[PDB]
């Protein structure tokens, strides 16, 4: 009734359940949804979940998913120093990181509830999705390493297609991914 | 909360659901480039980032501020494409590539 | 525009000081490292110019031995024989705030160019240039990356200062503020409570009855 | 705030003591850089020192996870020995000479 | 007894009431009777007393005082930036307007209530200083337009005859008003 | 709160109901230059603040210091005139023109 989870009849709920889920307010004012402080957040379910997934799934999901959440909660090692001494300052890997995982909110956690399609997926649907990314990722390091710089990476057109990308649906969506399946390796040697 | 009803189909023009988030999105942008401004410097931003900031002032000035002078549904959304006008295409993922260059 | 709150924010506004506090500590040992290289660019500056300026001097007037106008005429007869002009490259190093270029201009500058021998202070004398141009160019380039760092050297210490007696004691200020107040709304509490308790006991005393 | 009367020499290994105070205020001091290296690269980190960054990172990654596996305080005392190896010697000076003249 | 807004006597008359004229601590402690805060106010017929406003006054009094506002108002933006800077690497046409501002305040704040000018000033006397500063400004807008520094304009004399502008005894108002008029626009017509 | 009683002629001395002001007047733009100081330069100030400076420090440790020895009201202002002396005379407004050169 405040906001303060401090207070008791909130607290009460956990260390009584798990699987905690904490949904940011000034995230929300913005506009995403449904949008979760993922630095608030903490599941515990999430090791026995491991044999079905496997299976299920894919068999090399949960290492996938991990290295997301690498950048994802160590992303913010970065952001106190930005709000420390701006953007200004940070360099390269630097920069990197920022921009990469920028994208992944802006992409991998926004759906709607009103948007006509694409407000539902399936596993293996969104697990593609989350595969190109830490590609992107990959090549990126092994772009500014070279000798070029994101700061045209950026600005690929390239990047736009990693954009939209969640609106296509299903039945276009294994080939969709396809094509930057190999749009991806061409369009890091060329440039 | 009830907007997600009657609007837009045949109710608003179809550009209105997109519109709005992206607008919206972009103030929300916006202000926050206020800050990060004042604290850095008087601004060391990049020229992508410089059309940000240029819309702040706008937003709050033109559009929002408004004589008696009353408004139509209509004319409003122009003025709103107006002000989505000044950023450059390619920043406006929240619009879908239709509806973008159809009241470009 | 609005005073904050009354509570939530304790937790998270001292929060703002942990990450405030530990980067504003760290930001003096970081900049501590750039006052260390600042000292390498002191010493090296004039060394060389200084001393190559001085023989050079030596031929300027010595070569007016009867050179008084000839000075004039083997500028006319030897001169844009060697690179005079252009060789700037702009070079881009560690610049805050809004950017900033420094360089070297450097090219080929001084030696023989006349044709055959021709007066000889001619030739001794546009030998100094080799020793003055390329000299006089080393200074050019610490002596105004040696200023700029010095800036920011300088800046550095601002932000210093601000954050640490701008920031800390107040955003320090507001937390008191805060504590007072979450506190100043117990006592009310608990004095509020009491009298139900009074309540409690009274009103029972009088259901023993009798 | 009470292990002094733990480990001991004569009561349970000897040098123990001192790899205590060792890897903590050896830790600490890198995990500056960590960050510091964030604003100016890895273009103006001494030789020493720049050591310091990397002894941190075997020092997560392998020293602090430990899985299913079971250790023992013997063979955990080792492991620590190695990784100080990693940083340039005749340095770590709380330690002393001894013992590091008997392990490395 | 805080001093601060939020015990409940401020909030609750704050519901049945015309216009607020808060003071402020921290003026106080540089003396300016009265610690009216120029950014802690709000009156609420300044839409309604325009009528007798333009009639009895001048007729540039609705405009003239109110873009006098707009000077005070933007006086507080800059300043911040001042700090943040130095009162130096600022654009030079800027400078001004920090000591047009300084103005606004060594002849239109103080008036101790303690000797024997301030105890009644009226509206032509107000209006009267009002006036001449909105002048000032302008004039040297087109001086420096030209290119003279923005220094130059702070050492001519004619501030410092402003600066007694609070020391007239009433009468002889308008021996300075038009007086000076022209000490403004004819003085400073030498550059 | 009171200091317009217990003043001038017939009473004190006609001078601290002038005098008050003019050292409150001075103190101020010391303060106000010692910040900036601090924060751009040590030779990016005039030299016109390079007496109030100077003034700040005999308003400081020479006069508001008075030991354990006492003052009288007389010396007081004595000492008082002192302190002003150092200023230039084209700068104390708030002081009529007649006491200004009875004393220095």
């Amino acid at each position: 009734p405040g906001g303060d989870m401090s207070e008791p009849v909130t607290q009460s709920t956990l260390r009584i359940v798990g699987a905690f889920w904490r949904l940011d307010a000034s995230l929300a004012f913005r506009r995403h949804f449904p949008a979760i402080n993922w630095n608030g957040s903490y599941s515990l379910f999430t090791s026995a979940l491991d044999p079905w997934y496997r299976e299920n799934v894919a068999e090399d999901y949960p290492e996938l998913r991990d290295a997301i959440s690498e950048l994802l909660q160590r992303e913010a090692g970065l952001q106190e120093i930005v709000q420390l001494v701006g953007p200004d300052a940070l360099q390269d890997a630097e920069r990197l990181v920022i921009e990469v995982g920028r994208i992944i909110r802006e992409d991998f956690l926004q759906q709607n509830a009103y948007h006509e399609v694409d407000a539902y997926c399936s596993m293996k649907k969104a697990y593609g999705i989350m595969k190109m990314i830490l590609a992107f990722y990959k090549e990126a390091e092994a772009a500014i390493k070279r000798g070029v710089s994101i700061d045209e990476i950026l600005q690929l057109p390239v990047l736009e297609r990693i954009g939209r990308a969640r609106y296509v649906s299903e039945e276009e969506f294994p080939a969709y991914f396809e094509e930057a399946m190999k749009e991806i390796q061409g369009a890091f040697k060329a440039l | 909360r009830l907007m997600n009803n009657g609007v837009g189909k045949g109710k608003t023009r179809e550009d209105h659901k997109q519109v709005s988030d992206q607008l919206y999105s972009a103030y929300a942008n916006g202000v926050d480039i206020r800050k990060l401004v004042a604290i850095i410097g008087e601004d060391a931003l990049t020229e992508n980032d410089r059309r940000y900031l240029q819309f702040a002032d706008a937003f709050e000035r033109f559009f929002i501020n408004q004589g008696q002078q009353n408004r139509s549904i209509e004319e409003s959304l122009q003025i709103a494409w107006a002000l989505l006008s000044m950023l450059p295409q390619g920043e406006l993922k929240r619009i879908s590539k239709d509806h973008i260059g159809k009241y470009y | 525009s609005q005073v904050s709150p009354t509570r939530m924010n304790l937790l998270q506004r001292r929060g703002q000081l942990r990450l405030a506090q530990k980067g504003v500590d760290l930001l003096k040992k970081k900049r501590d490292a750039l006052v260390a290289e600042f000292f390498g660019l002191v010493r090296e500056a004039m060394e060389a110019r200084k001393a190559l300026d001085q023989a050079a001097k030596e031929a300027y007037a010595a070569l007016l031995l009867a050179q008084a106008f000839d000075g004039p005429e083997v500028v006319a007869g030897a001169a844009l024989g060697v690179p005079p002009l252009e060789g700037v490259e702009a070079e881009v190093e560690n610049v805050w705030g809004s950017k900033v270029p420094r360089l070297k201009a450097t090219f080929p500058d001084g030696a023989l160019l006349s044709p055959v021998g021709t007066p000889a202070y001619t030739l001794e004398a546009s030998r100094a240039f080799r020793r003055y141009a390329e000299a006089l160019i080393r200074v050019a380039n610490t002596e105004t990356r040696l200023k700029k760092i010095g800036e920011e050297i300088k800046k550095t210490t601002r932000r210093v200062n601000a954050l640490e007696q701008v920031v800390i004691p107040g955003i320090r200020a507001q937390i008191r503020f805060i504590q007072q107040v979450l506190e100043q709304r117990e006592r009310e509490d608990t004095f509020r409570l009491k009298r139900i308790k009074g309540k409690i006991e009274a009103r029972e005393a009088e259901e023993e009855g009798g």
